[PDB]
RNA sequence: CGCGACCUCAGAUCAGACGUGGCGACCCGCUGAAUUUAAGCAUAUUAGUCAGCGGAGGAAAAGAAACUAACCAGGAUUCCCUCAGUAACGGCGAGUGAACAGGGAAGAGCCCAGCGCCGAAUCCCCGCCCCGCGGCGGGGCGCGGGAAAUGUGGCGUACGGAAG
RNA sequence: AAAUACCGGCACGAGACCGAUAGUCAACAAGUACCGUAAGGGAAAGUUGAAAAGAACUUUGAAGAGAGAGUUCAAGAGGGCG
RNA sequence: CCGCCGCAGGUGCAGAUCUUGGUGGUAGUAGCAAAUAUUCAAACGAGAACUUUGAAGGCCGAAGUGGAGAAGGGUUCCAUGUGAACAGCAGUUGAACAUGGGUCAGUCGGUCCUGAGAGAUGGGCGAGCGCCGUUCCGAAGGGACGGGCGAUGGCCUCCGUUG
RNA sequence: GAAAAUCCGGGGGAGAGGGUGUAAAUCUCGCGCCGGGCCGUACCCAUAUCCGCAGCAGGUCUCCAAGGUGAACAGCCUCUGG
RNA sequence: CGACUCUUAGCGGUGGAUCACUCGGCUCGUGCGUCGAUGAAGAACGCAGCUAGCUGCGAGAAUUAAUGUGAAUUGCAGGUUGAUCAUCGACACUUCGAACGCACUUGCGGCCCCGGGUUCCUCCCGGGGCUACGCCUGUCUGAGCGUCGCU
């Protein structure tokens, strides 16, 4: 769901979610649109989570 | 690919065959007992002849006597080593040197069939009774053991041609004269069977 | 159609991932029979079932 | 106009794939697989049609538990035993 | 860091979560490591933390059912997982005991009537 | 009016079990054609066969005479050889078609109800203790419950049986 | 119970059987590709060499394709190639 | 792999509008003729009648050759590379091929409702899988306002969840 | 010349509320606080993404609809777009 | 002289016959004779560092544990206190399916119990366990101007 996303992303990396948008792919995979909460840089947690 | 192509018939490509082999073909023919005997009765009788023995293609030119009857020491032997010896002494080995010649391939499909390897028919060895002559006998190529009271067709003359080169023992002879019988006397050992 | 079913998309989603070349080097494999993928669904020609 | 012309009004479909069988036989109407019949508690098998069987029997998918009943049954279906350890 | 079933075994049911709760976080690392495109050298790694994940939650899973099958060892009732599975016929034979029971009239036929060791003469 | 019995049909996510589907060569129960044959064809034949439907098992079904016989008699069932392409059936046309005896493979027998006798002497289940079994069984111990006189259990079944 | 049946199932042993248009439809990614709305219909397709030693290098060409060189008993075996 | 002596057969092909596969002559032939049309320079490039850009000339002419959807398709979308095959000339182009990318909803749909209809149960039928039937031969409601007897949470306060 | 979900108004008036107050029960009035999951969403939609074996003159449901001539959504010519 | 055409031969093509091979069939024989509500057969969809298919397996996903075995796996990298293989007894086994809460949309719940939103507090969120039909034995609860009974 969208509240799983959320309560994982919120447990995984110590951030907070504003709102979560889910597509399922043509792949068949789901991509979920995690918008993050304005206290927090996604740049400086995407460094965090340890992608360049 | 197949849509419109020719299924039944025996002409046909994948199709059947014209009248398929059925497994209720009449494999086995029955021959008389009486006949059967007189089969036996004949094939022994050639055996003791030298000349049908060398016809049939044994080299016997250096053989003792030639029903080889030997002691009833060979059916105490237990090792190939003692039946390779005594077939040196009998002359018999050149015989058996002439099956290791005959070793060779065989020719078609029978080879992708179990049935790779064909040689030559060695002597025949008939004993009595066994305390070991059918081990110490059996790894030499080309010798086929018997029991006289259970001697067969295909093996006293085999490919239907009369005089293989047999081997005898000294209680396997005597028991002969009792199996078949003679002309004033009857088998024993066969409820109601004279000779021929 | 635009209009799916989840098990529609799910249907089409694995028919996508089966629709690629081999890899090149599985024909450097010791028992290597294989020369292209032969089951390759192109959707002008084969329109999948459905 | 029965051919060339009548084969370009077809775009609603009769058949879907069936959750039984998985083939594309369930038709919607009727709401019956023409080649398992769901509905029915009973697989559609008939005896007229001895290659339709051979295609949907237990030699066609996996057996996950049927192939470990052939392994577990040639040593007596034993339960709880474990081997001698090291 | 090589992780066996041996040293496992030994170890306790709050020791065995938070190592199999570092191996789901190095497993985490490893999948970031094969979308950010490159080390080869982590990318043959996530099948030995994908292993030893399987390694952990089995010596978890079987402690489980060793304590609940010694739980309900003497019980009479005890979980369908627990109770033989043989095949579902096997089941619904008679017991080693009801095979085992005769009726009163066919122990008297034993009993009077018993099955003797003889041998003729020719 | 109420209350307790019983009988009768109900409801339960009641305590605990059980059935369903598949496979389907072989086996059992039904249902059941027309090609074809008769140089036509309708009865027949194909054929109680294919297809259809159900139910199984490691085998199934059958089975201890309401039998064969007409003998100086045999003695459950099943299978093999033979009887026998016979007796018989049949537009007495095409075709169909056993059985007993005999020789073998195997070989094994049995249990009730009823009639009666013993104080229901019988059974299922729940609680605790105690061995104990991955076929849930053994021994206790309970004004613990229930089934059962609309009949449980022991003796006993046509080869007779029971009591003294 | 036993004697009895068993073209399905799980293991095996064998053959006067077939030898890649044969033998199973299927020796191979075969009940696969493909076809039909569906019921269902249903293929074709084995062989480099002992070992890839699968042709480095140089050269003409936009390349495909060659010319020398090389490997091998053999390219008169050059990756659908005895 | 074969000679001789026996043994055995799925044992001899020109035909069957035979079966399967292969290749000819016809033949570099028929053909590549529906809806008015192309032209000039330049660019990239080995290569241009066809690509791209510009300029010109035309066409569709709002019941369109336009801008969006439903069915159906299912990645055809988009970018970049490729020029073997395929696109019935060609190709630097493409819906081809090869690598990656792309579909974000409380508010738009589905979901909800019932329509014609479909279809369990009870009942009836049926050798049987089942069929009929849908309110009919049915003990077909598991819902709420009120009252003592009690358990409960918060200073059991008096109320919530209940029996 | 559709039904149902859903929604509302009324008629009744069983009840309920507090005893001049920090009034009560109560409000379809104004604001405040929190939450809205699941699935579909690309593109083509036809003289080349559909169906007729094909980029097949066939077939295939709609919406928007400029200027001139004219009775005109006719034909002819033009703009936007192609 | 020609070109062209035909015949024969050499060589080179087109083609895949022939022969030689055969981890496949076919047939007979033998021993066994085992599926499922403890979720079968069948189906769907996933799962590999690089993987489409085939095979293998199931969110522990080309496998885990134990056992035997004793140094590989191999296309390419990469990393004996047991590599790997077989064996397989322990554990695990997503969705549909007899298919089971009701539907087949993956659409809706009901109830009990946990953890967040908390500060059991009722909505909300996540998790967990139940929630099918037919039926046997017992159990509980009420039904009937059923047959009686006593007050």
């Amino acid at each position: 769901n969208k509240h799983q996303i959320k309560q994982a992303v919120k447990k995984l990396y110590d951030i907070d979610v504003a709102k979560v948008n889910t597509l399922i792919r043509p792949d068949g995979e789901k991509k979920a649109y995690v918008r993050l909460a304005p206290d927090y840089d996604a740049l400086d947690v995407a460094n965090k989570i340890g992608i360049i | 690919h197949r849509s419109g192509q020719g299924a039944f018939g025996n002409m046909c490509r994948g199709g059947r065959m014209f009248a398929p082999t059925k497994t209720w073909r009449r494999w086995h023919r029955r021959v008389n007992t009486t006949q059967k005997r007189y089969a036996i009765c004949s094939a022994l009788a050639a055996s003791a002849l030298p000349a049908l023995v060398m016809s049939k293609g044994h080299r016997i030119e250096e053989v003792p006597e030639l029903p080889l009857v030997v002691e009833d020491k060979v059916e105490g032997y237990k090792k190939t080593k003692e039946a390779v010896l005594l077939l040196k002494k009998l002359k018999a080995w050149n015989d058996i040197k002439k099956v290791y010649a005959s070793q060779r391939m065989r020719a078609g499909k029978g080879k992708m069939r179990n049935r790779r390897r064909i040689q030559r028919r060695g002597p025949c060895v008939i004993y009595n009774e066994d305390n070991g002559i059918v081990k110490a006998f059996r790894n030499i190529p080309g010798i086929t053991l018997l029991n006289v009271t259970k001697l067969n067709i295909l093996k006293l003359a085999p490919g239907g041609h009369v005089g293989r080169f047999c081997i005898w023992t000294e209680s396997a002879f005597r028991k002969l004269d009792d199996l078949y019988g003679t002309w004033r006397k009857a088998a024993s050992l066969k409820s109601n069977y004279n000779l021929p | 159609s635009s209009h799916k079913t989840f098990r529609i998309k799910r249907f089409l989603a694995k028919k996508q991932k089966q629709n690629r070349p081999i890899p090149q080097w599985i024909w450097m494999k010791t028992g290597n029979k294989i020369r292209y993928n032969s089951k390759r669904r192109h959707w002008r020609r084969t329109k999948l079932g459905l | 106009t029965k051919g060339t012309s009548s084969f370009g009004k077809r775009r609603n479909k009769t058949h879907t794939l069936c959750r039984r069988c998985g083939s594309k036989a369930y038709h919607l109407q009727k709401s019956t697989c023409g080649k398992c019949g769901y509905p029915a508690k009973r697989k559609r098998k008939y005896n007229w049609s001895a290659k339709a069987k051979r295609r949907n029997t237990t030699g066609t998918g996996r057996m996950r538990h049927l192939k470990i009943v052939y392994r577990r049954f040639r040593h007596g279906f034993r339960e709880g035993t474990t081997p001698k350890p090291k | 860091a090589k992780i066996k079933a041996r040293d496992l075994r030994g170890k306790k049911k709050e020791e065995l979560l938070k190592q199999l709760d570092d191996l789901k976080v190095e497993l985490s690392q490893l999948r970031v490591a094969k979308v950010t495109g490159g080390a080869a050298s982590k990318l043959s790694k996530i099948r030995v933390v994908r292993k030893s994940i399987a390694r952990v939650l089995t010596v978890i899973n079987q402690t489980q059912k060793e304590n609940l099958r010694k739980f309900y060892k003497g019980k009479k009732y005890k979980p369908l997982d627990l109770r033989p599975k043989k095949t579902r016929a096997m089941r619904r034979r008679l017991n080693k005991h009801e095979e085992s029971l005769k009726t009163k009239k066919q122990q008297r036929k034993e009993r009077l009537y018993p099955l003797r060791k003889y041998a003729v003469k020719a």
